[PDB]
């Protein structure tokens, strides 16, 4: 089980449901986030029960995990993302 | 009587076309024959079959209304009483009326970003302490740069914020469907008549073209029924702000330039 938290002192999180997770500012994203530089269909996180695995949906502004510049990259306790200028800790 | 070629208020217009409205107004687009350009005219009671004081009043709240200054309403150049009654001249809005555009199936987030201009004026005009009268498609146009646009002003006694609310929620539901979900007064507009459920009600436009994003059909759907929660057209601007910021095309980041 994995939990995804908004830093932004709103404290709202997301919990991965197995398969898609869309991540981004549209209307029919999982989690959304209203940043205007967050992408509507931002990155998407494939969740299996094991595995969190990230992916940039070739988002305007990209997506960097522990401030390094991410296109695929599996998920760990601890990492934090960043796309537009919202962050989320993986927990 | 009023008919294209008219001269009107000592041949200062002459009428050229027709543009609908619910009687007792008429919605004209004429020429200014001083000024060589056309100019939007709203005739109150040509036939004068209003009570005096009707018309005072009409005339009355829409120098009130002429008093804000948004792009959402068209400027009111003259308010004046002629040979047929009061009328009111408003410049022209070069685009189209909202039939024409909504005949052009835009997109919907086109369409609810050009909306917010009428609604925002809505709100400016309700705190003034007086009503657009969003009454009918014909009083609406959308100008080549994008506005909805109050091309007719003319606010009777009867006009309220409420009906203002469902009004500008209908030119929403025309812009996505091509549809008018109100029922329809006077002279017919172009829209043909919303679909309607078994329950009553205008068919969701999210439920006619599911390629409506489901916050911007919510919007005209809310705006436009009866008994639905919104209540001030801050609400409604608001509501439209953010579906419109849902939708929108996203903002680029760099380094500094
Ligand atoms: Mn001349």
């Amino acid at each position: 089980s994995v939990t995804l938290q908004l830093d932004d002192g709103s404290g709202r999180t997301y919990q991965l449901r197995e398969g898609s997770n869309i991540i981004g500012r549209g209307q029919d994203a999982q989690f959304r986030l209203p940043d205007t530089g967050v992408s509507r269909r931002h990155l998407e996180i494939r969740w299996d029960g094991q595995v969190a695995l990230l992916a940039d949906l070739n988002s305007t502004n990209g997506t960097t995990v522990n401030n390094a510049p991410v296109q695929e990259w599996q998920l760990a306790d601890g990492d934090v993302i960043r796309l537009g200028h919202s962050e989320i800790i993986v927990r | 009587q009023l008919v294209p070629g008219a001269r009107i208020a000592n041949g200062r217009y002459r009428l050229l076309i027709f543009h609908g409205g619910v009687p007792p107004l008429q919605f004209w687009q004429a020429l200014d024959t001083a000024l060589d350009r056309q100019v939007a005219l709203t005739f109150v009671d040509p036939q004068g079959v209003l009570p005096d004081d009707v018309l005072q009043e009409t005339l009355s709240r829409t120098l009130r209304l002429s008093r804000i200054d948004k792009p959402g309403v068209a400027r009111v150049l003259d308010v004046v009483h002629t040979r047929a009654g009061g009328l009111v001249v408003a410049e022209w809005i070069r685009g189209g009326s909202l039939q024409e555009v909504a005949d052009t199936s835009p997109s919907p987030v086109g369409a609810i970003r050009a909306m917010q201009s009428l609604a925002a004026a809505a709100d400016a005009a309700h705190r003034a302490g007086v009503a657009l009268s969003i009454d009918h498609p014909s009083r609406v146009r959308v100008s080549i740069d994008g506005d909805v646009v109050l091309a007719y002003p003319a606010t009777m006694p009867d006009a309220n914020p409420q009906d203002d609310i469902r009004g500008i929620g209908a030119s929403l539901y025309a812009l996505l469907v091509n549809r008018w979900p109100l029922p329809e007064a006077g002279v017919r507009s172009g829209l043909a008549p919303a679909e309607r459920d078994t329950a009553g009600q205008p068919i969701e436009p999210a439920d006619i073209d599911r390629d409506i994003p489901f916050q911007i059909s919510a919007v005209a759907a809310r705006s436009v029924q009866g008994d639905g929660g919104i209540r001030s057209a801050s609400t409604l601007l608001n509501l439209m702000q953010q579906a419109t910021a849902v939708a929108d095309r996203t903002e680029v980041l760099g380094p500094i330039d």
